[PDB]
């Protein structure tokens, strides 16, 4: 076999030409994602200038969102990605093209999902693309203490560089917190904070930081319902995560009353059905609905993924399956880092034997 | 060193077992815990440095020479160098870095992986652009991993 030439060449070659500007943003200045969409599907890279423009622009745009979005129906909302850029790609196939069809992210883009790059310069392109009617908001991964805690630092350093990584980490800082929903629903990651009684404590915090690893931001992005949800206390310490809060199904309805809202909306747990119904409020409405769209949790759980497309007074979960992806090795080593240890390994221990 | 002559002198003639005056593949892999060493006709290689096949006295004491308390880092690191490089030209090239990966690895990656692999390490760490990895940034990746203490044996 030959030792240069390719030996799997049914595989095509990806490219290594770095798009320039005026192949991926018109003269308006829009991008065009197709072409964008084919290149990434191929694992093609940007020029350093054009990505650092896309999330540049992407964050701004985020940053001149409120922190709670006026968004009306139908909406397609979609729960965590965790780096599944090819079930991205399927997530889309089965809510519609953005071209029209209204869309809400619940986060989770990064941390332990090998795509994380990919996932965020796509999304932020459809973002500058269509600022109305795709929608992306901030999950407890999308912060500083965890991405440097999992792989999404390393991702940036092997593909692009680490600036890469703090200008993510900017845009990040910009993602909306929670949405209204054709004003009947909130919807956000995580879940009710005991620090927020009314909407204005969501609009008057500042969100343009890293979460910390306590206080509101923190709970808004983190807390969970609890593992035996509606089977006195409203807000019990949430030994799960380490942080923030179980609420009970009292806070919830009282939450329900005081606030004139039919039902929460969060993500962040995976679920063998895709989504779980928890015990009803005191009209056979459920009290709480939970919704999420990250299949193969883990590349190991096998799990389905969910997303709820809510159109026509209709609410319609619509589920769907993982996706092939092409591999990388933990935390994205590369060959020699990897295989050094064992090479030196093995070549003493021989060395050693055959001397001794 | 006295003794150190000595062990050279006898372990030479203990495994010259047909008292030729030079080792072959054949002759290392008597030793049974060479049998199943995969990697032995790759390290007799590069002590072939004629490549005639074989490890005459000379090649036997500059191979060992290599491995002395007494020799710095830059000597051990170069020696890891030169394990890459099977056709000592200096750089690890495509050809090579693949061959010696196949080598090293055998069944724990697919060939299709180890491609994709040995590529993405090539362009990502290619700095001058003639496709193969110089010395400059060999030091330039492992330096700072402290691996030269462990590449230690006591003659
Ligand atoms: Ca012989
Ligand atoms: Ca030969
Ligand atoms: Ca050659
Ligand atoms: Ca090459």
């Amino acid at each position: 076999l030959s030792t240069t030439d390719r030996v799997v060449k049914a595989v095509p070659f990806p490219p290594s030409h770095r798009l320039t500007a005026k192949e991926v943003f018109d003269n308006d200045g829009k991008p065009r994602v197709d072409i964008l969409k084919a290149h990434l599907m191929k694992e093609g890279r940007l020029e350093e200038s054009v990505a650092l423009r896309i999330i540049t622009e992407g964050a701004s745009i985020l940053r001149q969102e409120k922190n709670l979005l006026d968004i009306d129906a139908p909406v397609t909302v979609c729960g965590d990605i965790h780096g599944q850029f090819f079930d991205l790609m399927k997530l889309f196939e089965v809510g519609g093209s953005p071209a029209n069809t209204r869309y809400l992210f619940l986060g989770d883009y990064v941390d332990r999902g090998y795509f994380s790059i990919e996932c965020v310069l796509y999304l932020w392109a459809l973002k500058i693309l269509y600022p109305k009617t795709l929608f992306l908001l901030r999950g407890n991964h999308e912060c500083r203490h965890l991405t440097e805690y999992f792989t999404f630092k390393q991702e940036c350093k092997i593909k692009y560089s680490e600036r890469v990584y703090d200008a993510c980490m900017d845009a990040f800082d910009c993602l909306p917190l929670a949405a209204l929903m054709n004003q009947q629903f909130l919807c956000v990651h995580g879940g009710l904070s005991p620090e927020i009684n009314t909407l204005d404590d969501i609009r008057k915090l500042d969100r343009f930081k890293e979460p910390p690893a306590y206080g509101p931001m923190c709970d808004i992005l983190w807390s969970d319902p609890p593992e035996n949800f509606g089977n006195q206390e409203h807000f019990t310490h949430n030994t799960v995560r380490g942080c923030s809060y179980f609420y009970s199904y009292p806070a919830v309805c009282e939450f329900l009353q005081h606030n004139n809202l039919l039902s929460i909306l969060r993500a962040h747990e995976a679920q063998d059905a895709g989504y779980r119904m928890y015990r009803k409020s005191q009209t056979g409405f459920p009290s709480l609905i939970t919704i999420f769209s990250a299949p193969n949790y883990l590349d190991v759980y096998n799990n389905k993924a969910a997303v709820l497309k809510y159109e026509n007074n209709v609410m319609n979960i619509r589920q769907f399956n993982c996706s092939p992806h092409p591999y990388w090795l933990p935390n994205f080593m590369d060959v020699f880092t990897w295989s050094l240890p064992f090479v030196g390994e093995k070549v003493t221990e021989m060395l050693v034997n055959v001397l001794n | 060193d006295a003794d150190e002559i000595k062990r050279l002198g006898k372990r030479f003639k203990k495994l010259d077992l047909d008292n030729s005056g030079s080792l072959s593949v054949e002759e290392f892999m008597s030793l049974p815990e060479l049998q199943q060493n995969p990697l032995v006709q790759r390290v007799i290689d590069i002590f072939d440095t004629d490549g005639n096949g074989e490890v005459d006295f000379k090649e036997f004491i500059e191979g060992v020479s290599q491995f002395s308390v007494k020799g710095d880092k830059e000597q051990k690191l170069r020696f890891a160098f030169r394990i890459y490089d099977m056709d000592k030209d200096g750089y690890i090239s495509n050809g090579e870095l693949f061959q010696v990966l196949k080598m090293m690895v055998g069944n724990n990656l697919k060939d299709t992986q180890l491609q994709q692999i040995v590529d993405k390490t090539i362009i990502n760490a290619d700095k001058d652009g003639d496709g193969r990895i110089s010395f400059e940034e060999f030091c330039a990746v492992v330096g700072g991993l402290d691996i030269h203490k462990k590449m230690v044996v006591d003659v």
